[PDB]
């Protein structure tokens, strides 16, 4: 498939406000 | 009708996303994105193609090239966008292209957020992805498994 | 960086309009529409003005023409729309840009007045109302249009 | 109708 | 003295009105504002006594037009505005109607003034104006009640 | 009179610019 | 260029 | 000198603009 | 835009400095005010730019009367301060503002350092901190005058 | 234009 | 190599105090500011006044940034720095003092503070200046 | 006004940089350095200056020569970096500290990318850290460096 | 020439 | 007018 | 090689 699957993402500490 | 609504569609969220790439593109390296990934758990490799089998591994920036070289010669295409009607299998070939697009996206969100942000391009990446999401939700042109490594992020955008 | 951004967006509501005026084309002619307008109170007079500099009142049909053709002339125009990274931007670059969205504007302004019944009996509004409420808040958040300008679609805007 | 492509990044 | 500064108060808040006014008067019309009003609860009916005597009850358009005309004429009259005998019961008149101009905005066009993003003009003119006739008592309570509840806020 | 004091509906509500107030 | 209520049901 | 006068400068009305 | 409520505040608190100079019009003379200024430490020379540039050190008297026609005189420059809706205000419009009130200022000065104690005599002194305050409170508001600019009055200023 | 080189205050 | 870091940031906030002192110079005064100091409990000595200990102050730093034998290094060199910055460090403990609301007015709690975090963190670098001395602000820098 | 305090932080940063490149100008050659650089990617050429246009293609040590001459005759020009309180900074100021800042930044990367090494054998490394970042916290808070120009430290300008 | 014997630091908190 | 590894120090 | 701004 073109699509793979194998701490949270730093990005969405941005949002958290 | 659709149609023509989901051809302008693809065709501005390809330049707003090669725009916004382009904002980062020197930070998006070989040395820094051996692979073409979403976060630790979403990997993708390049396929064109037919008998879809053992696809490429590439690096993030080679896997970018290689997907918008693709989108473009398709958006180039008057027997697929009439500049004539649309062809039947339209639809399947624009999810295709739309499922594709989203993944850049989510590189750019997962490996060079930080470099947005400092390059002040936080609130355009987000109002493109808003309205990119959106323009997706109202056919399901990508199914929820594919926008799986953004699902926390569409919540909030909602 | 902000001038990219501008760009892009100008290019994409430009492509946008096209498409929506395209499915109402049949609905805008000479006899229908024979001035450009927004309304019995506004109407619009057609300059380039370098290849026309006194205003010209003609038809919405065919200005929309002179609209089209001119501002995708300038999107075309590599000194002012780059397309390597390596040219920069002119030093009016935003004016030129607050002149095209203005114009671009009018297009939604005739559309919504004359020929919204059109758009609704196609089943297209939510397509215009999306693309229009786009350009309304890229316009306004770096003040693209004066306000005297948008007074023909103010209590839409208001709503939205 | 003209669907304005920009250009790729990898051009630009 | 103190009619000096009346008067010049009197022009300024003229001019204020005239200006705020003119950022809606083109949402002001005769199919939006039918009549001169403050809400539903409150008409006003165009009179100044010399031309009109019979209050007429036009639309607010036609109202506000008829008023700056009127109040502009007097402020142009040298022998009000340089005193006369009466020149407070003058402009105690001219402030309580350009009051009105300011409780018709509030009450159906402060949408529009938001969206134009001239509330805070609208509403540090509206406060000067109304902490100036009440120091001098140049408007009554009963005349101010379409914006009573705003007035106590201020 | 010049000024003309209704009796409204019940079914009137505040007025838009006071909640702005709020 | 420029120069001197019927759509608008469709929003309330 | 004796240019001591309140003008009371009027700007035009909202009709007359 | 923000122009025609900054022409209209230009114009209401010119009225109001004439106004208030005017009761003290008496009290200010050559003997009294040899010069302009705000204090021992501030005095200002009067230059327009299309008679006088070289400033001219001059009473306080005449520097307001330099000053009172040289402003209205812009007032009255339709060019500037348009009277119409179809006349554009000029593109240095804020610049020339920002100027005018800068030099209404110095009236203000003047008034509160040398002549206090004829105001006070007239009890007139609320509408002079009246006029002040919301003076003050309208250029802080859109910067239209520079703090430097201001140091003849910042402890009053502070404690409003 | 200017160049550098209080009873009232005391009423506040 | 630390001499001349030292140098450089002496002559770096001499100019940085002077500007800033620059914005309150005229509401600084023999009426408002009889005395240095730092506050009722913190008195300076060069008596004179907090207008004229400053001016005292520059006029005698601007004389040693001038001296091409002190700063062209010499052995009290250091000792020489760590006295200039000791003194520069009262006018920072005077304008909080006594002129923080004037700061504000003219919107420039910023730029002390930002003057004033760089400047500390440099005397601290190196330990210019004791404890004792910076007592006055004593407050202030731990939550910076 | 925002002036003064631009004014002293580009004194200060120009007088940081020639500090720190003065510790490793022995280390930095024509041998070592044929070019200005700042890593492989990024090359400058001087020009701007009135006496030379063509940019000049020279060694980082004449291209920082040249550079720092020209910054400091700038710091000297009353009319560009008032001396006195009576004299106001000119129309241009803010468009004249950025180019200063621009170039003066280049010194920053050149010295990251090629020097590094010499600096940390001089235990120099905190205060060349000390003094970029002061330098980044600066120019970022009030946009004096268009962020296509700060390319060459992106990695270690996030980590700040 | 220092010797012993908060109005500004509420801006902080 | 415009056109390596000492990022290691920083881990 | 450093330069100071004026004190006043
Ligand atoms: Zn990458
Ligand atoms: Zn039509
Ligand atoms: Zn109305
Ligand atoms: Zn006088
Ligand atoms: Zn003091
Ligand atoms: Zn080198």
């Amino acid at each position: 498939g073109t699509m793979k699957r194998n701490q949270r993402p730093s990005f969405m500490d941005y949002f958290d406000k | 009708d659709l149609n023509e609504w989901i051809a302008v569609n693809t065709v501005d969220f390809f330049n707003q996303i090669n725009m916004l790439y382009g904002t980062i593109t020197e930070f998006c390296t070989e040395a820094s994105c051996p692979v073409m990934s979403a976060g630790p758990r979403y990997e993708y490799h390049w396929a064109d193609g037919t008998n879809i089998k053992k696809p490429i591994k590439c690096s993030a920036p080679k896997y970018i090239d290689y997907l918008m070289t693709w989108v473009q010669d398709q958006l180039d295409d008057e027997t697929l966008f009439p500049s004539v009607p649309f062809p039947k299998n339209f639809m399947s070939v624009a999810k295709t292209i739309l499922k594709r697009l989203f993944r850049v996206y989510a590189h750019i969100y997962h490996q060079h957020f930080d470099s947005v942000m400092q390059l002040q391009e936080e609130a355009h990446l987000n109002t493109s992805f808003k309205h990119f999401i959106f323009f997706v939700q109202e056919f399901n042109l990508i199914d929820r498994r594919e926008l799986a490594p953004l699902q926390e992020l569409i919540e909030k955008l909602g």
